[PDB]
Protein backbone atom coordinates (compact mmCIF):
# COMPACT_ATOMS: atom_id res chain seq x y z
CA UNK A 1 0.00 0.00 0.00
CA UNK A 2 1.08 3.50 -0.35
CA UNK A 3 2.78 5.54 2.33
CA UNK A 4 0.05 8.15 4.17
CA UNK A 5 0.50 10.32 6.96
CA UNK A 6 -2.40 8.15 8.53
CA UNK A 7 0.58 5.81 9.64
CA UNK A 8 2.77 8.51 11.33
CA UNK A 9 0.02 9.49 14.21
CA UNK A 10 1.38 13.24 14.31
CA UNK A 11 0.34 15.04 17.36
CA UNK A 12 -1.31 18.00 17.08
CA UNK A 13 0.34 21.49 16.83
CA UNK A 14 -0.43 23.52 20.01
CA UNK A 15 -1.50 27.25 19.84
CA UNK A 16 0.34 29.74 22.98
CA UNK A 17 -2.52 31.36 24.96
CA UNK A 18 -6.02 30.68 26.77
CA UNK A 19 -9.23 32.08 24.86
CA UNK A 20 -11.77 33.25 27.23
CA UNK A 21 -14.88 34.61 27.12
CA UNK A 22 -14.53 38.28 29.62
CA UNK A 23 -16.66 38.95 32.73
CA UNK A 24 -18.21 42.34 34.19
CA UNK A 25 -15.84 43.70 37.09
CA UNK A 26 -17.41 45.55 40.41
CA UNK A 27 -19.71 48.12 39.32
CA UNK A 28 -19.69 49.59 43.10
CA UNK A 29 -15.87 49.55 43.23
CA UNK A 30 -15.91 52.49 40.02
CA UNK A 31 -18.84 54.21 41.73
CA UNK A 32 -17.82 54.77 45.36
CA UNK A 33 -14.48 54.61 46.71
CA UNK A 34 -13.17 52.22 49.29
CA UNK A 35 -12.75 54.03 52.80
CA UNK A 36 -10.22 52.90 55.48
CA UNK A 37 -11.95 50.19 58.07
CA UNK A 38 -10.83 48.35 60.97
CA UNK A 39 -12.25 44.64 61.18
CA UNK A 40 -16.09 44.62 62.58
CA UNK A 41 -19.04 46.62 61.81
CA UNK A 42 -18.92 50.26 61.26
CA UNK A 43 -21.39 52.94 62.36
CA UNK A 44 -22.05 56.27 61.01
CA UNK A 45 -24.04 59.34 62.05
CA UNK A 46 -26.58 61.35 60.36
CA UNK A 47 -28.85 64.09 60.10
CA UNK A 48 -32.41 63.36 60.81
CA UNK A 49 -33.40 67.14 60.86
CA UNK A 50 -32.23 70.47 60.83
CA UNK A 51 -32.47 73.69 63.38
CA UNK B 1 -51.13 113.81 31.86
CA UNK B 2 -51.30 116.63 29.09
CA UNK B 3 -54.26 118.37 28.20
CA UNK B 4 -55.47 119.53 24.73
CA UNK B 5 -56.68 123.47 24.80
CA UNK B 6 -58.53 125.60 21.98
CA UNK B 7 -57.59 129.50 21.43
CA UNK B 8 -58.83 131.40 25.14
CA UNK B 9 -59.58 127.69 26.79
CA UNK B 10 -59.00 127.44 30.05
CA UNK B 11 -56.19 125.13 31.56
CA UNK B 12 -56.22 122.49 33.99
CA UNK B 13 -53.16 121.14 36.57
CA UNK B 14 -52.38 117.68 36.66
CA UNK B 15 -49.39 117.13 38.82
CA UNK B 16 -47.19 114.28 39.91
CA UNK B 17 -48.60 112.57 43.08
CA UNK B 18 -45.80 110.36 45.31
CA UNK B 19 -45.83 108.23 48.20
CA UNK B 20 -43.38 106.54 50.94
CA UNK B 21 -43.44 102.79 51.50
CA UNK B 22 -41.27 101.35 54.77
CA UNK B 23 -39.07 98.51 55.56
CA UNK B 24 -40.50 96.41 58.38
CA UNK B 25 -36.51 95.11 60.94
CA UNK B 26 -37.16 91.41 61.21
CA UNK B 27 -34.51 89.76 64.15
CA UNK B 28 -34.26 86.27 62.99
CA UNK B 29 -32.02 83.98 66.04
CA UNK B 30 -31.40 79.83 66.14
CA UNK B 31 -30.63 78.34 69.59
CA UNK B 32 -29.53 75.30 69.78
CA UNK B 33 -29.54 73.30 73.03
CA UNK B 34 -27.42 70.29 74.69
CA UNK B 35 -26.06 68.17 76.88
CA UNK B 36 -22.47 68.76 78.19
CA UNK B 37 -22.15 64.99 78.19
CA UNK B 38 -22.83 65.45 74.22
CA UNK B 39 -19.88 68.23 74.21
CA UNK B 40 -17.49 65.55 75.75
CA UNK B 41 -18.64 62.87 73.58
CA UNK B 42 -18.11 64.76 70.36
CA UNK B 43 -14.52 66.03 71.40
CA UNK B 44 -13.39 62.78 72.37
CA UNK B 45 -14.76 60.85 69.99
CA UNK B 46 -14.52 63.15 67.38
CA UNK B 47 -17.82 62.92 65.90
CA UNK B 48 -18.18 66.45 64.14
CA UNK B 49 -21.67 66.70 65.91
CA UNK B 50 -21.07 70.48 67.06
CA UNK B 51 -19.37 71.50 64.07
CA UNK B 52 -22.35 70.42 62.02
Amino acid sequence: AVLKTSSFQLPRHLVPGVWQKAQGQSVLARLSNAEPQEFGEQQYMTLTAPP
Amino acid sequence: RGEVVGESAEKSESTATFAPVTSLVRKVQVTQRFSQEVKWADESRQLGVLQT
